[PDB]
């Protein structure tokens, strides 16, 4: 519908020599625009949005900001004790709505299961572990922290999300057709596999089908992953009777294409 | 909880003999964070690779891309090599031809 | 027994009206214009009834409670104005400290673009009032320390020019120059207020005093130094009044302080005489920027008096703010041509001179040669812009620009590329601004304009600080910041970027751009080149620049130029990567 900006942050309580224990990445929409670490110290820009057409102390605010999100985070390790190790995880970030209205979101997870939340009417965290507990009473008696989370989630948040919107549209309106290849391989005696391959291609929705005599064949299975800027690879598989492998097309949609691509085998 | 990993490999571009590309190891769904992923040529590690930010997913499990660049060509195989804490031993998946 | 009666009577309806227009202006940056004429209103109608009865409901309460409380009726909605929120949790004089440190010294506000010369004159005609108030409006919300009470005379001219020019055969070419005067004229002159309001608030009273003392003893140096102290505490309590926010009492006192100029004429200066015929606004503003008056012809050194003479340890030890006030004084008649930040660095000097020797073995031997510290504190400004109009000349506008970004970056690697871009841009200003003066005024021009540039460097960086050695910079003292960041070597302490195969991820769209909009590109490029080799010298750099500019050619010309980008980037990271050496 509507795109958002989501911080990804994660914690560590036994990080591997050498390793951060505590790094974010920011994200608008699919796009990674923020990375962070407690070993480096400063938020700075990935990618595209090197170059984006920003306005002074953008980023020295981003990095003020983590900062104070990294010493609350090890901090929650500190009120736990018990024995660990720990990973505890964040989600937060806003989606712009309707009426020129933001959506915040605040999620928390220790070592890989939700347990905790902030309440943005309210101001506090909260949830129903012990852990919950013990971490929302850390952070409650810590001087301004929940309002520097009220002031993150229900400011800063939707007025970065507004300004990257204007001045980041080139990266956000980005468009990529897929590069497709379709080939066949034997499988099981009497069988081939037939797979339709979609390569570097932005925005990741995207559709692969497979038809015969302009008919649906059916979907295939499917597989999804990233390229390292930030593009896509898509690939999906059909599995068909040894000598048929001729009959069938693959069918893509994107929104790179002026229209649905019919793709062919390959030899 | 522990998830173990989900591991693909897949070129950025399509592959063409001699022609510069780049090869992909996306391991996800993965917990905790703490993963040792290899790029091999003929089963020997390659050093020149690099990987994007650990980060990961709405159900809180991690990703990870490792990539490298390559040429490929008809005789050389190249695999990803993924240990984790869920793994009894090292999982190798091998480049495809993206043909699975 | 009633502020807001009092200052309504004294500064009349129309100004106390403007003053809290702008007061409002100033705190809520981000609020409708409607929703403060209907404030601004409001509170005018409350006045008229303290003036009607001194006694009526609420007429007693202090100004900062009343202003605050209408602000904490709308001030609430975190949304829109931030931390500024939870100052309405608090109470005076607390609540009114909060709103001081959140006013937004870089406001996110859209540029106001100028209006054909026809639209706006009938949007003139049309409703005269409303014109002018939203002159004040996007005046005071874009500058939250412009100095108000000269905030009004920028206003009445600015109205005078409209109505004169909107009647011309040629509209514009009587109304746009005039335009662009008042807009170059506030810009400067809120700058120089900022300052005034960081050394009141971060270094105090006496920190700004002594700047004021050297500054009116270069215009007023045949007054004597009595009356130079009177007029300090006079001009002090005035700018800590608009400083603070109190910007009625600001403006009140300062039509006294210029009452009392004009009626003591004889004891302050020469220059003064037309000024004081003129209207109220207009006095006030003429007397700040009256030219000096002649120095006496005959002075003597002042050898006898703070060196020779053996009494300067008695003298200093009794009163030592008065002794170092008198030097300085005295010093600044002299010296009409000195920046008053150098003055202030000689003053320190001597001071710090006599706090050693007066306590010494032998003080008149010890302090005997305290003057020739001063040949080098005039040595190292005077050098430092010969070279840089030396190179400004050479180099011209942009490529001296790019030279101070190079030079920025590598002391303070830890800003951001859009932050150290704009420093570069400003610092560069002062190249065309001051290099063009005559030869004995270039370094004055420099230094003053160094000082206000800085300033705006500094209160930034002390709300979201990332180099230690800045904040020591702008901590430490105000009149040494200059030579304190001239002295800032390459940065060590920065661990570089490093190179990766994304380093250089662009998209098509930039080859739609204008080519000024390629510039800030070149600059973006050039942080980011610096910030992955700080030692890199000029030629490495310009090496990795060609590099980059023949990448945005080569891949804006190609058929597929989406698919080009992917495949050059990679290729300008190791040509990039060798150009700097690794
Ligand atoms: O200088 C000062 C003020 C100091 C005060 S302060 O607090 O100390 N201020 C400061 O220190 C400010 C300094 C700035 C700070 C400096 C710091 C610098 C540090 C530099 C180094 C460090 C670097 C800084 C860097 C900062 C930084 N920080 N971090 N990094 N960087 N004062 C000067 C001297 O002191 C005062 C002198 O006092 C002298 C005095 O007493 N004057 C009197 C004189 C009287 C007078 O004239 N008063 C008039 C009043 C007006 C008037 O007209 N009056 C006349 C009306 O009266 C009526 C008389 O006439 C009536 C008449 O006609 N007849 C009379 C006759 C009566 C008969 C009496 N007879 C006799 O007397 C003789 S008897 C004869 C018989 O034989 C009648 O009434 O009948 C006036 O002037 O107002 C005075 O009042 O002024």
């Amino acid at each position: 519908s509507h795109l958002s900006l989501l911080y990804h942050l994660t914690a560590v309580s036994s990080p591997a020599p050498g390793t951060p224990a505590f790094w974010v990445s920011g994200w608008l929409g699919p796009q990674q625009y923020l990375s962070y670490n407690s070993l480096r110290g400063e938020a700075e820009p990935c990618g595209a949005w090197v170059w984006e057409n920003q306005v002074s102390w953008y980023w020295e605010k981003e990095t003020t900001d983590l900062r104070i999100k990294e010493k609350l985070f090890l901090e929650a390790f500190k009120a736990l004790g018990g024995k660990g190790p720990y990973t505890l995880q964040g989600l937060l970030g806003c989606e712009l709505g309707p009426d020129n209205t933001s959506v915040p979101t605040a999620k928390f997870a220790l070592n890989g299961e939700e347990f905790m939340n902030f309440d943005l009417k309210q101001g506090t965290w909260g949830g129903d572990w012990p852990e919950a507990l013990a971490i929302s009473q850390r952070w409650q008696q810590q001087d301004k922290a929940a309002n520097k989370e009220l002031t993150f989630l229900l400011f800063s948040c939707p007025h970065r999300l507004r300004e990257h919107l204007e001045r980041g549209r080139g990266n956000l309106e980005w468009k990529e057709p897929p590069s497709m290849r379709l080939k066949a391989r034997p499988s099981s005696p009497g069988f081939s596999v037939l797979t339709c391959s979609a390569f570097s291609f932005y925005p990741p929705e995207l559709q692969l089908r497979f038809l015969r005599n302009g008919l649906a064949a059916g979907t295939g299975q499917g597989d999804f992953g990233p390229n390292s800027d930030g593009s896509f690879h898509a690939s999906s598989s059909l599995t068909v009777k040894s000598g048929d492998e001729h009959h069938y097309c693959c069918i893509v949609q994107h929104a790179g294409l002026a229209q649905p691509l019919r793709v062919e085998l390959e030899s | 909880i522990q998830r173990t990993p989900k591991i693909q490999v897949y070129s950025r571009h399509p592959a063409e003999n001699g022609k510069s590309n780049f090869l992909n190891c996306y391991v996800s769904g993965f917990h905790p964070s703490d993963i040792e992923v290899d790029l091999l040529k003929n089963g020997e590690r390659i050093e020149k690779v690099e990987h994007s930010d650990l980060s990961f997913s709405k159900d809180w499990s991690f990703y990870l891309l490792y990539y490298t660049e390559f040429t490929p060509t008809e005789k050389d195989e190249y695999a990803c090599r993924v240990n984790h804490v869920t793994l009894s031993q090292p999982k190798i998946v091998k480049w495809d031809r993206d043909m699975h | 027994k009633s502020e807001v009666a009092h200052r309504f009577k004294d500064l009349g309806e129309e100004n106390f009206k403007a003053l809290v227009l702008i007061a409002f202006a100033q705190y809520l940056q981000q609020c409708p214009f409607e929703d403060h004429v209907k404030l601004v209103n409001e509170v005018t109608e409350f006045a008229k009834t303290c003036v009607a009865d001194e006694s009526a409901e609420n007429c007693d309460k202090s100004l900062h409670t009343l202003f605050g409380d209408k602000l904490c009726t709308v001030a609430t909605l975190r949304e829109t104005y931030g931390e500024m929120a939870d100052c309405c949790a608090k109470q005076e004089p607390e609540r009114n400290e909060c709103f001081l440190q959140h006013k937004d010294d870089n406001p996110n506000l859209p540029r106001l673009v100028r209006p054909e010369v026809d639209v706006m004159c009938t949007a003139f005609h049309d409703n005269e009032e409303t014109f002018l108030k939203k002159y004040l409006y996007e005046i005071a919300r874009r500058h939250p320390y412009f100095y108000a009470p000269e905030l009004l005379f920028f206003a009445k001219r600015y109205k005078a020019a409209f109505t004169e020019c909107c009647q011309a055969a040629d509209k514009a070419a009587c109304l746009l120059p005039k335009l662009d005067e008042l807009r170059d004229e506030g810009k400067a002159s809120s700058a120089k207020q900022r300052l005034k309001c960081a050394s009141l608030q971060k270094f105090g009273e006496r920190a700004f005093k002594a700047w004021a003392v050297a500054r009116l003893s270069q215009r007023f140096p045949k007054a004597e130094f009595a009356e130079v102290s009177k007029l300090v505490t006079d001009l002090t309590k005035v700018h800590t009044e608009c400083c603070h926010g109190d910007l009625l009492e600001c403006a009140d006192d300062r039509a006294d302080l210029a009452k009392y100029i004009c009626e003591n004429q004889d004891s302050i200066s020469s220059k003064l005489k037309e000024c004081c015929e003129k209207p109220l606004l207009e006095k006030s503003h003429c007397i700040a920027e009256v030219e000096n008056d002649e120095m006496p012809a005959d002075l003597p050194s002042l050898a006898a008096d703070f060196v020779e003479s053996k009494d300067v340890c008695k003298n200093y030890a009794e009163a030592k703010d008065v002794f170092l006030g008198m030097f300085l004084y005295e010093y600044a008649r002299r010296h009409p041509d000195y920046s008053v930040v150098l003055l202030l660095r000689l003053a320190k000097t001597y001071e710090t001179t006599l706090e050693k020797c007066c306590a010494a073995a032998d003080p008149h031997e010890c302090y005997a040669k305290v003057f020739d510290e001063f040949k080098p504190l005039v040595e190292e400004p005077q050098n430092l812009i010969k070279q840089n109009c030396e190179l400004f000349e050479q180099l011209g506008e942009y490529k001296f620009q790019n030279a101070l970004l190079v030079r920025y970056t590598k002391k303070v690697p830890q800003m951001s590329a859009p932050t150290l871009v704009e420093v570069s841009r400003n610092l560069g200003k002062v190249g065309s601004k001051c290099c063009k003066h005559p030869e004995a005024k270039r370094m004055p021009c420099a230094e003053d304009y160094l000082s206000v540039v800085l300033n705006q460097l500094c209160v930034l960086h002390e709300k979201t600080p990332v180099s230690d050695r800045v904040t020591k910079c702008c901590t430490e003292s105000l009149v040494n910041r200059r030579p304190c960041f001239s002295a800032l070597e390459v940065d060590e302490t920065y661990v570089p970027k490093e190179f990766n195969a994304g380093t250089f991820t662009f998209h098509a769209d930039i080859c739609t751009l204008s080519e000024k909009e390629r510039q800030i590109k070149k600059q973006t490029a050039l942080v980011e080149l610096v910030k992955h080799k700080p030692k890199a010298t000029k030629e490495q750099l310009k090496a990795a620049m060609d590099d980059f500019a023949a990448f945005v050619e080569k891949c804006c010309k190609a058929d597929d130029k989406e698919t080009c980008f992917a495949e050059e980037g990679k290729k300008l990271v190791a040509a990039s990567q060798a150009a700097l050496g690794l």
